[PDB]
RNA sequence: CACCAACUUCCUAAACUUAAAUUGGGUUAAUCUAUAACUUUAUAGAUGCAACACUGUUAGUAUGAGUAACAAGAAUUCCAAU
């Protein structure tokens, strides 16, 4: 039963959680000076591995921490609420930074994740559903593709539109629920074992273990579902205000598996979107996506 | 049409006439909202004037009756009306700036001649097209 | 004008307390990029505002002093120039204004 | 004059056993003599009351009154002392848990008129008072729905006792 | 500050942007006015034939103001300018759900910007598949006459020579008044213009030039039926049995560019 | 072809008969003295000894009421500046 597995995935999550605070003994203190734009200079000694970006946000002020969607740290895109590492210099990256290319690619990523748990818990637990891969397409597509591998006996099953307005409740439920996006860096054993049953998981976790000269790999969970991420997500699912399923396209071989790419349309609270501009994108992201 | 201010029709455009020849003479004005635009139509009236000609004399007469200094009068003629012969109008900016504090709260604005030697004011932005809401429209635009 | 009978503290405080009289927050505020400080979305920021009227009155005391007299406005062009930009032929026919402070990177 | 407010902000708990809940900070301000009305401050008071410390900053930085200033002087004056002595770790950290005026002590003068009449002047002045808890508001209000209102009442039903019976 | 913030279409759109969608805007409503071209086209519902009791729909129109129009008599008449802009059938309510006696049509005009509009107002329209309407008004027509939504109407629904009720709101004077609906009845059209939709209607029209009224067919006893000589549900430009001409013309109007009159 | 309704009346416990100037008798708050008592009491002897009301007197604070009401020529390069 499904159930059954997130049990265990959410134990191990916990269980890494733990090791990882034991690994650390005390609290160290680092120096992080604060590189953003605005109050740049001021160095906030911080716990290493406990503090986050948040906590510096929490430092100086409410606007921080409403605007802040990601963290640079020397330069790199770190999430809120990633617990800080060393001594570092921190900025703040908003939805509205003049190149949000960073910004959008963790949104792209957080939007699929968030589909990618909608499709598992949607369909009954009598059907087999396995995720594939979440496909990385350009936010100039339109709509973000999650791939998943339905049951042979959903082979003649297409969602009408009751079935796919649907999935959207089961996303706006979770924009709802507001669950923030955790995160752990966890070695491919340990990942493997967590992700054993879906084949097409265990390759994906191979490949960014292959990537990087140790077996590390991102793993991101939203409540009981986890996911791996190919780079940083939003800190959590409140963030966006606007969804939708915009349509799901079956992929031409689907003689193992019936391989269904879901196309979907997110927008953030900072950016909200015109009803006949939301309905002219949604209409924009029903067309299918390939990756180029 | 027209504000009613001053304590006479005179009063208002010898009030204008004081806010007009200051203008010209700093090129940048702060003043009450209210008063910056009901002079801003004068202000932009006031350069066509000057595009009409140095030799016009009726031009003369405006000018010489608005402009209580008549060192601007050879200004007009050739320093503003030179600088906006290639404009075809919205020869001043108008901007709100916050209200006076000084217990009455009066509406300020900034009004100032574009094209002049001061610096830049601080003028808004709209969002750069990077934003992702920018980008997927630009993808929207593409496809069509 | 007073009531036949004073005006109970319970009937006042009712009065004072009802949601009219009582002072209304507002949602406008937002955040100036260039001052890093508050600002309404149709209100413009004064702390950079205020940069510009300082530098203007800076500005225009050079003018005043190169003047050197009342009704002396020139019917020529005039320019601003700081430390380390040197007057140019396309500055020629107009008025020069030398600023011992360089060039500021606001002003451009 | 009382000054009962300060000393409230001079109350020592006694140390919290290892296993205890780490205690929510509370601050006591007041600015004793204001020369403003209290009920005018008071009508600000109301508005702030159980909002966050940057919402009311915020609020108050753009509002026209001379109250809200002093408000707001406050309110900073009271944010840096519970960062410097109520150990608040971080600034944002805090919402405003009360906010009342209070009477101050006048000053009586006669107020003359120029066709020999005369009147009572004088001179207000108030007190005002904030208690500062460390964390965020609390949550707000949520309205009854129709089905929690019908449950109520069928079961005030069933509550009734019968009366001046075996 | 986690909190609310105000914001407007144009916040976030850049110039750029802000150019393309502007254009479309304008194909939107292009394309939407273009699809409800052909009511007749588009499973029109069964029009019934007329019979005594009958009642047809009416317009929404625009007031340009007044001029003055002369008759072959020589005579001067000032005469006030209707045009009907936009108008289409939105929702018809069935006779029971409405009123018992008789049901009603909903009919809008003067297209408004969609920025500006709650999104509760551009899901109805979306579905209609027309742009948003300024006014929405209420016309009570008996079930022969019922006509499928989306139906444009066009100012040949009513013609030259016959009297009309006009109903507006009042110019507002404040406190001093005004701004209250008024009706005007027993107004003759004089002439209708066919490719602006222009009526002219004798007499004046309560409220401000360029004000949105309501115009239906005279109520008055004398006209009680005076839609079995017109065109009973409607008149189609879609059927074109005949082609109109540009203006419709009564037979006392002296037409421009006919010989000067002499009261022989 | 009845019932209701008053402390009228009966009943258990008790009680022993229904306007107001005026008239007889028994107590008592408070303060002080005599002599005692000793968490605030007694017996005697005393008195500036008890106030919702004298066009009473003093002080505090309300209500009307945050109401009536009130105020400085313009710009700038600046209040002993233009
Ligand atoms: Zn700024």
């Amino acid at each position: 039963s499904p159930t059954e597995l997130t049990e265990m995935r959410n134990d191990l999550f916990n269980r890494e959680k733990s090791r990882q605070l034991s690994l650390t003994p005390r609290t160290e203190k680092i120096e992080v000076k604060h590189v953003g734009k605005t109050d740049p200079g001021t160095v906030f000694v911080m716990n290493k591995n406990i503090s986050t970006p948040y906590s510096c946000a929490m430092h100086l002020s409410e606007w921080y921490c409403s605007k802040s969607i990601l963290a640079l740290v020397d330069g790199q895109p770190w999430d809120m609420y990633k617990p800080l590492t060393k001594s570092c210099e921190i900025k703040f990256l908003t939805f509205k930074d003049p190149d949000p290319k960073e910004v959008n690619k963790a949104y792209w990523r957080s939007c699929a994740m968030m589909l990618g748990c909608v499709i598992e818990r949607a369909f009954k637990d009598d059907y087999v559903v396995s995720l594939v891969r979440a496909p990385e397409v350009p936010v100039i597509a339109g709509a973000f593709c999650y791939d998943v591998t339905l049951d042979k006996r959903l082979d003649e099953w297409m969602p009408t539109k009751e079935n796919l307005r649907s999935f959207t409740k089961d996303a706006h439920a979770l924009i709802y629920r507001d669950l923030p996006f955790e995160t752990l860096d966890v070695d491919a054993r340990v990942a493997l074992e967590i992700f054993q049953h879906n084949k097409y998981k265990v390759d994906f976790i191979e490949e960014k273990a292959s990537q990087n000269p140790e077996r590390i790999v991102k793993l991101h969970r939203i409540g009981d579902f986890i996911d791996v991420s190919e780079g940083p997500l939003i800190p959590r699912t409140s963030v966006c205000f606007q969804y939708e399923v915009s349509a799901v396209h079956n992929l031409n071989p689907s003689q193992p598996n019936l391989i269904r790419r879901f196309q979907g349309l997110s927008l953030p609270t900072h950016l909200r979107a015109q009803f006949t501009i939301w309905d002219k994108l949604v209409e924009r992201s029903r067309k299918m996506v390939t990756e180029d | 049409v027209y504000r009613r201010l001053g304590l006479g029709p005179e009063s208002r455009i010898h009030l204008l006439r004081n806010l007009l020849t200051g203008l010209v003479r700093h090129e940048r004005i702060e003043a009450t909202w209210a008063r910056a635009d009901e002079m801003r139509g004068y202000a932009e009236k006031l350069i066509d004037y000057g595009k009409l000609g140095d030799t016009n004399e009726r031009a003369m007469r405006m000018a010489d009756f608005w402009l209580t200094e008549k060192d601007l009068i050879p200004k007009l003629f050739k320093v503003l009306a030179p600088r906006f012969q290639g404009q075809n109008g919205n020869y001043t900016r108008m901007l709100q700036i916050p209200n006076r504090k000084e217990q009455d709260r009066a509406k300020m604005a900034v009004i100032e001649y574009k094209g002049n030697y001061l610096p830049p004011l601080p003028l808004p932005h709209r969002d750069s097209n990077l934003t992702l809401l920018n980008q997927l429209l630009l993808g929207l635009q593409q496809d069509l | 004008a007073a009531p036949k009978n004073r005006r109970t503290i319970e009937v006042n405080r009712c009065r004072r307390r009802n949601p009219q009289k009582l002072i209304k927050i507002k949602n406008n505020i937002d955040i100036c990029p260039e001052c890093g400080h508050l600002k309404q979305k149709h209100v413009l920021c004064g702390y950079c505002y205020e940069k510009v009227r300082q530098e203007t009155t800076k500005i225009r005391q050079q003018i005043g002093a190169q003047e050197g007299g009342p009704f002396r406005a020139p019917s020529v062009e005039t320019m601003v120039l700081y430390t380390g930009e040197k007057p140019s032929e396309k500055d020629q026919g107009k008025r020069i204004v030398e600023r011992n402070i360089k060039r500021p990177s606001w002003f451009t | 004059i009382s000054r009962k407010w300060e000393k409230k902000n001079k109350i020592v708990y006694p140390p919290q056993l290892p296993g205890e809940p780490r205690r929510p900070a509370e601050i006591y301000h007041c600015r004793r003599q204001i020369k403003y009305s209290k009920d005018k401050m008071w009508y600000l008071a109301k508005m702030i009351r159980g909002m966050s410390i940057d919402q009311a900053l915020a609020q108050l930085e753009f509002n026209d009154k001379k109250g809200a200033q002093i408000i707001k002087e406050v309110l900073l004056e009271a944010q840096d002392m519970a960062v410097r002595d109520h150990n608040v770790e971080f600034r944002s950290n805090l919402h405003i848990a009360e906010s009342t005026s209070g009477r101050g002590q006048c000053l009586k003068r006669i107020r003359y008129h120029g066709r020999g009449r005369f009147g009572i002047m004088e001179k207000v002045y108030c007190h005002y008072f904030v208690k500062l808890v460390e964390g965020p508001p609390p949550p707000p209000e949520v309205p009854k729905t129709a089905v929690d209102h019908a449950k109520d009442y069928i079961q005030q039903l069933r509550s009734r006792t019968i009366i001046h019976t075996l | 500050l986690h909190s609310k913030s105000s914001t407007w279409w144009d916040e976030h759109l850049s110039e750029e942007n802000l150019s393309f969608v502007k254009q479309l805007v304008s194909d939107e409503n292009k394309t939407q006015l273009t699809s409800k071209l052909n009511p007749l086209k588009d499973e029109p519902w069964p029009l019934h034939p007329w019979e005594p009791g009958s009642f047809r729909v009416g317009l929404i129109a625009l007031k340009l103001g007044m001029m003055p129009l002369w008759t072959k008599d020589g005579q001067k008449h000032a005469v006030t300018l209707l045009q009907v802009q936009d108008c289409h059938v939105l929702k018809y309510t069935p006779k029971e759900d409405h009123n018992g006696k008789i049901a009603a049509l909903t009919v809008g005009g003067k297209t408004v910007s969609r920025f500006y509009k709650p999104d509760s107002r551009l899901e109805f329209y979306r579905d209609l598949g027309l742009p948003p309407k300024q006014i929405h008004k209420i016309f009570h027509v008996t079930d022969n006459a019922v006509i499928k939504p989306g139906t444009p109407l066009y100012a040949a629904h009513f013609r030259p020579g016959q009297y009309v009720d006009v109903t507006a709101k009042t110019i507002g004077k404040g406190f001093q008044m005004g701004n209250q609906n008024r009706t005007v009845y027993g107004l003759k059209v004089w002439r209708v213009n066919t490719k602006h939709n222009i009526i002219y209607v004798n007499g004046s029209v309560p409220g401000h030039k360029n004000c949105l009224v309501k115009i239906k067919d005279s109520t008055l006893p004398a006209y009680k039926d005076s839609c079995k000589n017109l065109p009973f549900p409607t008149y189609f430009p879609d059927g074109d049995e005949e082609e109109l001409p540009e203006d419709l013309f009564d037979e006392s109007v002296w037409q421009p560019s006919e010989p000067s009159i002499t009261f022989a």
